DNA sequence: ATCAATATCCACCTGCAGATACTACCAAAAGTGTATTTGGAAACTGCTCCATCAAAAGGCATGTTCAGCTGATTCAGCTGAACATGCCTTTTGATGGAGCAGTTTCCAAATACACTTTTGGTAGTATCTGCAGGTGGATATTGAT
DNA sequence: ATCAATATCCACCTGCAGATACTACCAAAAGTGTATTTGGAAACTGCTCCATCAAAAGGCATGTTCAGCTGAATCAGCTGAACATGCCTTTTGATGGAGCAGTTTCCAAATACACTTTTGGTAGTATCTGCAGGTGGATATTGAT
């Protein structure tokens, strides 16, 4: 019976998906909540491909960079933990609040 | 002794239509003048940039209120639109 | 003779507006009733923010807004604050602001 | 077996973004928080892009939309046109 | 002999400062910083003296609104004293890096 | 003309209490002492980035003298937008 | 007759970048000169990074270009990262990086 | 059918003369046609506002020079200065 | 330490999705040449305001004291990482049709263009006023006891 | 809680900097009226490429376990706040003179056509190949003892 430590397969993946450049959200979920934001804005909107691709492009980028602010705001609290009060940092201090 | 315009005098008159006893200093009119500009600069550039992506040579009141929409965060977009809106159609009926 | 500002109801200069548009260099041609759109606009944006600053300045028993008046009307506005969201108004200072755990006891 | 849409956006998935992100270790109440700060992001951005397609009297979102929706928002994506 | 303890004074300054709109760097000093840097990137300049106010506007709206960030950051911390780590986190977040 | 002087270190001319009077205005309770010097150097930064742009558009308009609006589009520029200056 | 690009020297066309600026009303006016400079500097920084972007497709031990190798060549380098600061290349994924207190206590 | 110009003719030679074995996916090259378009923008605009701010009509090389020095870091800047300053000499001693 | 489980590295293999070479064509750059307008450097100098300075006015530098904050240490309990797999959501790819985009057309409104009137800026010169900064003097706030 | 130091809050109070008031000018707005050109809206439609859905694929919801992380508690040590004290540096008001900026004159350079040759984009077509995954086997990393 086998056992990796927490934390092992953690840095397995850090180093995992700072290799790699694949999308990491799937297509379809993603696809629906663009649909449902837009409903509010405009009825019966359609979608190039092409035009969802880059709103996930976007939020993907955007997200990831916002993590790495988070696991410093967690850091300079001594922690190796995140939480929403180091994304409420982040945030506020970025300018977004 | 080349002259320089700015918005003071109409800020002004706006300025005794909704507090008709209070003034405003030179500062903060350099400051009212400022913010006149700047607002005119961002939207005419919204305008410029909307009519480039649409392939239009003309800027219209059309190409004016998506750049309201674009550049003013909600309640002042939705008000901004109906002044400007009630200011062309009053416009178009008075000549 | 009526100045199509008054055409349009409208204290800010309409003749001005449409002529800075094409100094501005924005487009090839500027529609007649941009600079009537635009102007209102701008004479709505300034009006609120008059407004604002104007009870401000009653708020401290001042006749005279100064540019202190115009920050404590922006700031206090959740609208004017993220439109001038990257702006600085000189002389303005800062809204009194002090974080709880600063304060004294418990 | 109904679910929001905003939940399609599973745990592994925010993991995954984290993980890319250089995270070690995630609390239990990051993935709501996660949601809220896509969905403020997307409300933003498609909100802007929509504007460009009433604009353009169009039913579809394109590309472009997008492209310079993300401009003026400061975050500027190549690769879709422009 | 009467003695305030420490941080009575200091909020004390807080309320003074935040009510109040004047610059606080003293003139004269900023003026010859201002020459001093100018001139290492071209000799023989001259200043308008609202050149010189501007660039003193700038600089301190922009300072107090850093040691704000900073302040967050060292609570964040959950220290009530601000350092240089605070700052630091304060411009990597904003972008400043 | 007939000398001018020497113009060194004169970011000591932002003092200590100055700098302690800026981080009250921004809410600050208490200042490590190593503060000082890292405000300073930050000033230094933020100063050099706006007066280069500035000078830039000094010389290109082929003035000796550097201008309020001079500043004021660096500082729109860099995305610090200042009003009260003309700008 | 003989093209402004070979004239210039630049594989950049100096003709198209001469009309884009007539017609992006950047002003009434455009030198003779302006596009020949542009064009040199948009040859140039393609230039720039087309060779970084090759030099990372080779560390990888690959032949063509991909989003990645861009990416790589952008954030490796303090100037082109600087200029790109607020920019999102797709499919570029992030420099591995982790931070050292997140490393196992050996 | 309508006309799509790019600059992906002039990207691939220019890849060609600096790898000339290396090539280059569609992806990539449309990430480098919006790196042209960016920079073009970024550049032009500010030899328009400089043009606007001294009151001139014309944006003459001049322009796009300081424009380069605003907007390029150090290095990047000096590089792409003498680039163009060397193609419009070229240019100029040539019939 | 040895050891066994399981991840990771590399060398080689190959099908195929996406790169590429080659032809034919066209509308629209792109260029060359000729007739014409003008933006702005130059050459001069009015005159605003910048560097400079002396005297006056007030903030800064310094050292001593100790209050209370930070950082170190330990600890217990809480909370998130690891775990394995079949249900069920997403992915794939095939197919009608909606709408973006290509083309033609035609006039409401664009620019230009010349005399006609109006008005916003400034400049010269004058009186008026909101409030800064001084004052004394009643009402908190703070910290020792 | 009560007593005493010192900050704070007003209220009124004169100087005055900056704001407001006229009377004159005027160049450049702004308007007006006709002559002349065209941007783009309107309406028709072809064919991408989008929503939909069936069959195929393969990621995640799931509950349990416990390692190791977070936050609570305690506390020595020392850094930073407060304040006293001694006096340097900045602020302020006044003045020749640099350089900005105001006006005018003139041509090298730009715009505008027109007419002539070319090229970049497209589209049909066929042809090619770098490399993602697959495999198989050695070798490294992790965790158990
Ligand atoms: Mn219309
Ligand atoms: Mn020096
Ligand atoms: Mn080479
Ligand atoms: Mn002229
Ligand atoms: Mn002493
Ligand atoms: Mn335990
Ligand atoms: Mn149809
Ligand atoms: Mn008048
Ligand atoms: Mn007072
Ligand atoms: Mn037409
Ligand atoms: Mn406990
Ligand atoms: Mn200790
Ligand atoms: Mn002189
Ligand atoms: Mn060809
Ligand atoms: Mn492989």
């Amino acid at each position: 019976p086998h056992r990796y430590r927490p934390g092992t397969v953690a840095l397995r993946e850090i180093r995992r998906y700072q290799k790699s450049t694949e999308l990491l959200i799937r297509k379809l979920p993603f696809q629906r909540l663009v649909r449902e934001i837009a409903q509010d804005f405009k009825t019966d909107l359609r979608f190039q491909s092409s035009a969802v691709m880059a709103l996930q492009e976007a939020s993907e980028a955007y997200l990831v960079a916002l993590f790495e602010d988070t696991n410093l705001c967690a850091i300079h609290a001594k922690r190796v933990t995140i939480m929403p009060k180091d994304i409420q940092l982040a945030r506020r201090i970025r300018g977004e609040r | 002794k080349t002259r320089k315009e700015s918005y003071a005098i109409y800020v002004y008159k706006v300025l005794k239509q909704v507090h008709p006893d209070t003034g405003i200093s030179s500062k903060a009119m350099s400051i009212m003048n400022s913010f006149v500009n700047d607002v005119f600069e961002r939207i005419a550039g919204e305008a410029s940039r909307l009519a480039h992506y649409n392939k239009r040579s003309t800027i219209t009141s059309r190409e004016i209120q998506t750049a309201v929409r674009l550049l003013l965060p909600g309640e002042l977009a939705k008000h901004a639109v109906s002044e400007g809106t009630k200011a062309v159609t009053k416009y178009t009926s008075a000549k | 003779a009526k100045t199509r500002s008054s055409r349009a109801g409208l204290q800010f200069p309409v003749g001005r507006v449409h002529r800075l548009l094409r100094k501005g260099n924005y487009a090839e041609r500027v529609g007649a009733g941009a600079p009537v759109y635009l102007a209102a606009v701008l004479e709505y944006l300034t009006a609120e923010i008059l407004e604002l600053a104007g009870n401000a300045a009653r708020d401290n028993k001042k006749t005279r807004i100064i540019p202190r008046h115009l920050q404590l009307a922006v700031r206090n506005d959740e609208e004017l604050n993220k439109l001038l969201g990257r702006v600085t108004i000189a002389q303005g200072g800062v809204l009194p602001n002090i974080q709880s755990v600063l304060l004294p006891k418990k | 077996v109904l679910r929001d849409n905003i939940q399609g956006i599973t745990k592994p998935a925010i993991r995954r973004l984290a993980r890319r992100g250089g995270v070690k270790r995630i609390s239990g109440l990051i993935y709501e928080e996660t949601r809220g700060v896509l969905k403020v992001f997307l409300e933003n951005v498609i909100r802007d892009a929509v504007t460009y397609t009433e604009h353009a009297k169009r039913k579809t979102v394109t590309a472009m939309d997008v492209v310079y929706a993300l401009k003026r928002q400061g975050r500027t994506l190549y690769g879709f046109g422009g």
